[PDB]
């Protein structure tokens, strides 16, 4: 609740962004938060298959209704709960908060960095991060540069 | 002492070549009735015992978590992420 209050709201773009590290990010966030009503589609499909089997073999309607309810109950039981989903949602929310803070700083300093950005684009043809490039340069200096 | 003479006689002397063919359909029907009354009745209790501890004590099932720190990348309009491994522990009692 604290992290979700700090974040305010979550948009699908950030979920897609975090899909890089958590492919099941949406499947965990849906079980963690009351975003949309979740129907046991797989359980209902299994129940429909059992219903077809019962119709083919002439089983009682009570039996086929029970065999439809049972897979639905199993799906609901395996769906609800799952506090591991809450843990992964906490991780995703931390990632999203950090991303939003960095984005806010970017927007704040866009005008200040506009002028420097043009010469950096006109001088450096690589799109890699300045921090990574500077770390690589520091390593290169530490290795090759003569101590003298 | 109980007068178990007839039962003792039966136990001592029994046929050793008599067998009865079993209706496969009826045997399967009874076995699947047992399977139905097992899954659809006892699985509720078994899954309760298995999962309710996992619902009321989740912190013990997820030992390690990750934390992130972000820095801006203005010249490329990117976001740089630094990760960290932490031991999943309670917070803000
Ligand atoms: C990833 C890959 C996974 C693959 C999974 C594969 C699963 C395969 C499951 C196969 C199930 C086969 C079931 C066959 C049932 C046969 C029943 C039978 O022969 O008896 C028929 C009998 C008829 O009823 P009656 O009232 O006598 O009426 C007369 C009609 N002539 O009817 C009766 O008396 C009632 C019969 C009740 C049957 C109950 C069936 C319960 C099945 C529970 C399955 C649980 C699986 C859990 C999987 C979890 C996975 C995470």
């Amino acid at each position: 609740l604290r992290r979700k209050q700090q974040l305010g709201k979550i948009y699908p773009e950030e979920v897609s962004s975090y899909t890089q590290i958590n492919p099941d990010i949406a499947n965990d966030l849906n079980l963690t938060f009351n975003a949309k009503l979740l129907w046991p589609v797989r359980g209902m499909t299994v129940g429909a298959g059992f219903f077809a089997f019962a119709h083919l073999f002439n089983l009682p309607y009570s039996f086929r209704l029970g065999l439809f309810v049972l897979p639905t109950a199993v799906e609901l039981a395996f769906t609800w709960g799952n506090k591991t989903s809450q843990f992964k949602s906490i991780e995703f929310m931390d990632y999203l908060l950090q991303y939003r803070v960095s984005k806010a700083l970017l927007e704040k300093n866009a005008k200040h960095f506009a002028e420097k950005k043009a010469a950096y684009q006109k001088e450096i043809n690589s799109s890699q991060s300045v921090q990574d490039l500077y770390n690589q340069l520091i390593t290169l200096v530490s290795e090759q540069a003569p101590s003298e | 002492m109980l007068d178990d003479t007839k039962y003792i006689q039966m136990a001592q002397k029994f046929p050793r070549n008599v067998s009865v063919q079993l209706n496969k359909k009826l045997f399967v029907t009874r076995t699947w009735f047992r399977n139905y009354y097992f899954v659809g009745v006892f699985g509720i209790f078994a899954y309760f015992i298995y999962n309710q501890p996992k619902i009321f004590a989740p912190f013990s099932g997820y030992p390690t978590t990750v934390a992130y720190k972000a820095q801006p990348d203005f010249l490329n309009d990117q976001v740089i992420f630094y990760s960290q491994q932490r031991q999943n522990t309670l917070k803000n009692f």
